[PDB]
Formats: C-alpha cells, structure tokens, sequence
C-alpha cells in the first residue's frame, strides 16, 4: 500500500503520460485497493466543455465538478442538470467571467486559442481557485503537443489596510511532436512544478486579477527560460557527450598546452 | 437564507421581543398570588392570618393596572416589604414551633 | 476481484516501455506492486528478452570482451546467445550477465570476416569519436544474401540529478552482390525528471544500394554514409532546438503582446479601448 504508494509515485515519475489514461488502468488493474485518490497525486490532463443553455466553451475541472456536475460558467451551472447548483459569490462569478474575459484574451494574444478558465470559490477570509488552459497541438504544424496550464491561485485575502496574499502553485503540460524530415521523429515534452508567493497591499486599480495574470505570466516565462535552456541545452549536452563528432589526438595536447599556460600563471602567482 | 446561494454569509440572527419586561411583572404577580395561595393554606395550623391578610392587601391592591416600570422600579421593594412581612411570620413559626414540637412528652403526644 | 492474468500485461507494457536505466529498479518496485515474482515472471520472462533484444542491452563474454548488445543474431531462446565474431554458443542469463559454456558453432562465415574489417574501421571511429558510443556487428547469411548488421549504444546513466540518456541504432549492410544497400535505422531515448519531464526520443530510418567492390571500399563507404548522415542529423536536432526558441515556444506560447512590449492590466479592467469603432 504505501511501499506501492512510492512505486507508483516513482512509476509516474517516470512513465511517459501521454497514456495517463491507460497507465492509470494499469495502475487501478494492478492495485485497485489504491484507487482511492489516484488524480489526487496523478496529473490528469485537461477537457473540453461546451455549454448549451448558452452556448459557450467552458472548462472541465475538479473545483467546477460537484460530484459530476461540472460548473459552466457561462450560466454558473451544474452539469448533468442538478438542483445543487452550490455556487459562489454571485459578484466574485462576474468577476471570474471578467478575469476569464481578460485571460481569454491573453491566450488570444499568446497563444490564438485553446481555453482559459479560472475555477475559483469564496473561502472564510480569501480563497483559491484553478487556472486551467487547454491548448494541444495545433493541426496548423505537424509538431504539436497537449499545452495544459494548471495553475492554483490561492489568495490569503487579508482585510486589515486593504492588503492581501497570493501564493502560485504551476504545472503546464506540452509535448514536442516534431516529426519534420530534418527532425525525423523528434519528440519531447513534459510539465514542470513551481510555487511562489505575494503579500500585497491590494488597491482598486490593481486587483487580484491582475496580480494573476502578472505573476503568471512571469511564472510562464521563468518556465519558458528554463526548459529552452536547461533542459534543451542539457539533451544537447548528453547528444554531444555520448555522441561527439570531436577527432581526438588533439585536444589533449591542447589542453596539455593550456594547463603549461596554467603553470605559468603559477609561475608568477 | 440557505436557498438563497450568495456568498459566505454572516447573517446571525437576533430574537428578542418586547413583552418580556412585561412577562417579568407578570412573573413576580405569579409568585406572589402562588406564595399567597400558600400563604391561606398554611395559617390555619392564629395571627398570622390577619397578618397576611393584611400584607396582602397592602402588597396586591398597590398594583398599579400592574405596569412593569413601576412594577420593577417601586413594586420590587413593595415585594420586598411583601417578604418582610412574610419572613418575620415565617421565621416566627420555625422558632416557637421548634421548641414546642422538639417538646413532646411521648409518641402519642407527639402525634 | 480483479483477474491478475491482466497485470501480465500490465508489467509486460511497462517493461517495455521502460526507457534504459529506468527498468530494473522500478521493475522491482512493480514487483512490489505485485508482491509475486511467479506472477510477474508470467510474461516478464518474453518481456525479458524481448527488451533486450530490441534496446541493443550490453553484455560482454569473457572469451572476447567486445561488450557484444543484446539482440537476435546471436540469440538461440534458451537464454544461450552466440558471438557475432566468433559464433562461440554459450548460455547468457538476462537479470545479469552470467554468461557460461562457450560452443563455437558452424556457419558459412563468409560475412563474418567482411564485418570484422568493417566493424573495426567503424568500431574504431566509435569508439575514437563518441564516449559510450560502442557498436556490435552481428552477421547472418539468411535468404542467400550477407548481412552486416551495426547496433550502437551510448549512454550515461547517473541519475544523481535525474538524468538519463541512451542513444541506439542499427544499420544493416545488405550484402547483395552485385548491389548492396545501406539500411538503417536510429534510436533516441533520453529523459529528465528532476522537476521536469523530459523525454527524448526521435529516429531516422533510411536506406541507399550501391554495387560491391570488396571490403574496404564497402566499409568505409557504408560507415561513411551513415557517419555522415548521423552527424549530419545530430546537427539538424541542434538546430531542431534552434528552431524551438523561435518557431516552437512562439507557435505555441508567445513571448511578447500584440504591442510586443506590455500589459495593462487596468486598461484590461475598463476604459473599452475601442472595441466598437470598426
């Protein structure tokens, strides 16, 4: 049980999720006694939801589901049709049909589609809520990929002098289905996880929203920075490494010249 | 307030009428006529009658259409002479009653 | 209850989809998923070989010590390989490398002194021109036709900072006089997971004809093409990550706004910048 808690931890550390599904079939087929709260630690992906009453592309998530029952927030209600529409601050849901307004836009000028959807609630004093963007590969390119953003906003929303608190909690799933002449059959990809934290003495020109939307969008770029050069640069590093195009015979006696230079630093330090 | 579905709502509710002074007058006219009633049931086994005859003349006629705000503020300690007059006949009987019943001169005498 | 016959291919899936150096160590912790090596052993012993077989898994006879690869030319099934230099039949086992009871077999063994030159000149620039880049020649003369048959592996397995990379391929000289062909395909398998997924894997696979002259010029011809083609494409995945700032991120995620300098968030808020004017 909790031996197989850390090998299945371990196991999706490094099973490849592009068959999250069907690896997580395996895992309830292999231990189904742990089937308890598999996405709870399993990252699931993201799922496209439409409304009808309206009519508009929303999001399926955790927060927004009640047992079931999606919330659309287009018309703030639970899908399959339920009677136990447990909704939230009625102003705090125009304000999140304004922040995804807004976020929707900020995909449309980042990104040009996928959906923005930020599932949040009302807590005691703050709250939290899902930043959720689904954006897959796509079919304009042939290398494509699944871009999930699954962010959590949690706001310590203070009272006292009009301050409050943020904290960031990140993970964004894309693949690199490049599969180009010039690239054969590359393909690359993943997720990251990172957290940060604000204590902000929040005004009216700059709510909450805009604290999101701004961190996030460092939060993204810090991620972005990070796979382009750590971990492109680190493949490369293991390519060139294991397989080198570099004739020796030389770079020893080089080096061999270089570290006569050093002893000549010494020679004078 | 539950089906109404808004926000985090604060909302406690208070209850408090405004005959509950009134109840309070009302209260003490229970005890009293209650004590009372205990009152003519008790003197017979002589005084003591007439005296809480007239304590509860002088205590129930000063009434007042039995209004609370005199009721308290005046009647109280009208109440409180009530309970003078009935303390002293009371503490009166324990005492004399003590000493001759504690004095019986055998189990039929006793009786 | 559910049927246990499903966790064969439960574990069968994840052994073989278990990249290099990620495979015995979480094998066992499937192990302790299942609690049973009977069980696990059902179908794990294909899985085994077949694993093997196919990731090009190092082993190494004593006898000859050409850390030979795991593959099917000199596989026999009952964990028993041959030399692909000098078809010594000895058992090999697969959990480790206990190798016993060398047999030198009998075959035409024509190709086999063509692929010795062969993989020397080749093995001899893998080895002088790649770290673990090492390579195996088998040989087989099935359907009347040699076969000169290049299995390379390379990797470096320290995951102290969670980090793994394996490189394989085979390329097979069809010997078929008078015109041969160059047959090949690639191998990638590289991942990270020190907070971050990453899982490398990309290949090529192509295949030229040219006539026979005899071994050196063939050798050096072969080797030379796909020396060539491999540096050649290794400089095109430099240039894939080159072609991921810019194309990629951007196709995807872009960088900059429609200004391509900042965002007010409280123009965002109100103002309605405009949006009834065209």
């Amino acid at each position: 049980s909790d031996q197989q808690l850390d090998c299945a931890l371990d196991l999706m550390r490094r099973l490849p999720p592009q068959q999250i599904e069907k690896n997580l079939s395996d895992l309830i087929d292999l231990v189904p006694s742990l089937c308890e709260d598999l996405l709870s630690s399993v990252d699931q992906p993201l799922k496209i939801a439409r409304d009808k009453v309206v009519g508009k592309d929303y999001l399926l998530c955790d927060y927004n589901r009640d047992g079931d029952s999606y919330r659309s927030p287009w018309s703030n209600k639970y899908d399959p049709p339920l009677e136990d529409g447990a909704m939230p601050s009625a102003r705090l849901r125009k304000l999140e049909v304004e922040a995804n307004n807004a976020f929707d836009q900020y995909r449309d000028l980042y990104f040009e589609g996928g959906v923005s959807s930020v599932y949040l609630w009302d807590l005691d004093h703050g709250f939290a809520g899902v930043i959720l963007i689904k954006k897959a590969g796509d079919g304009s390119k042939k290398i494509k990929g699944c871009w999930d953003s699954i962010h959590v906003v949690e706001v310590q929303e203070k009272s006292s002098g009009r301050t409050a608190h943020y904290k960031l909690t990140s993970t964004v799933m894309l693949w690199l289905q490049t599969n180009k002449s010039g690239s054969g059959t590359m393909n690359l990809g993943g997720s990251l996880t990172r957290q940060m934290e604000k204590d902000e003495t929040v005004s009216d020109c700059s709510p909450h929203i805009a604290n999101i939307g701004r961190l996030v969008e460092d939060m993204e770029n810090k991620i972005r920075s990070t796979l382009n050069e750590i971990y492109f640069g680190k493949t490369k590093d293991i390519v060139n490494g294991l397989r080198s195009v570099q004739t020796f015979a030389d770079k020893s006696k080089q080096e061999a010249l270089k570290n006569d230079l050093v002893e000549a630093l010494k020679r004078k330090q | 307030v539950k089906r109404k579905r808004e926000e985090n709502l604060k909302m406690v509710w208070r209850i408090n009428p405004a005959h509950r002074k009134l109840q309070a007058r009302l209260d003490q006219m229970r005890k009293f006529r209650r004590q009372h009633e205990q009152l003519r049931a008790v003197i017979v086994r002589a005084n003591a009658i007439e005296e809480v005859n007239l304590a509860y003349e002088n205590v129930k006629e000063v009434d007042g259409l039995d209004v609370s705000k005199e009721g308290t503020e005046a009647w109280e300690a009208a109440m409180k002479r009530y309970d003078e007059r009935i303390d002293r006949v009371e503490t009166r009987i324990t005492a004399r009653l003590r000493d001759q019943l504690g004095t019986a001169k055998n189990a039929n005498e006793m009786f | 209850r559910v049927s246990d016959e499903e966790k064969v291919r439960i574990a069968a899936k994840f052994i073989t989809h278990a990249p290099p150096g990620e495979f015995n160590e979480v094998f066992n912790d499937v192990r302790l998923l299942l609690n049973n090596d009977n069980l696990l052993r059902e179908g794990a012993a294909h899985a085994f070989a077949q694993y093997n077989m196919d990731q090009f898994t190092p082993v190494k006879i004593e006898g000859y010590e050409d850390q030979v690869l795991i593959t099917e030319h000199g596989d026999l099934g009952n964990s028993r390989f041959l030399d692909p230099r000098n078809k010594i039949s000895f058992k090999f086992d697969h959990l480790r490398k206990e190798a016993s009871d060398p047999q030198p077999e009998e075959v035409d063994g024509s190709l086999k002194s063509w692929r010795e030159s062969c993989d020397s000149a080749l093995r001899a620039y893998v080895k002088d021109h790649y770290s673990n880049g090492f390579c195996t020649v088998y040989a087989k003369n099935i359907d009347g036709q040699q076969t000169i048959i290049a299995c390379i592996e390379s990797h470096q397995f320290q995951p102290k900072n969670f980090w793994n990379g394996r490189w394989r391929s085979e390329w097979k000289f069809t010997i078929t006089p008078p015109t041969a062909q160059v047959v090949g395909v690639l191998k990638i398998q590289v991942h990270y997971y020190e907070d971050g997924n990453v899982q490398l894997v990309s290949h090529k696979d192509v295949q030229d004809s040219v006539t026979v002259s005899n071994e050196a010029q063939t050798a050096k011809e072969f080797i030379k093409i796909i020396e060539h083609a491999e540096n050649e494409y290794q400089t095109a995945i430099s240039e894939n990550y080159q072609t991921m700032s810019d194309t990629t991120f951007k196709a995807l995620r872009r960088q900059l706004p429609v200004t391509r300098t900042k965002i007010d968030w409280n123009k965002i808020l109100s103002y309605k910048i405009g949006k009834e004017m065209q």
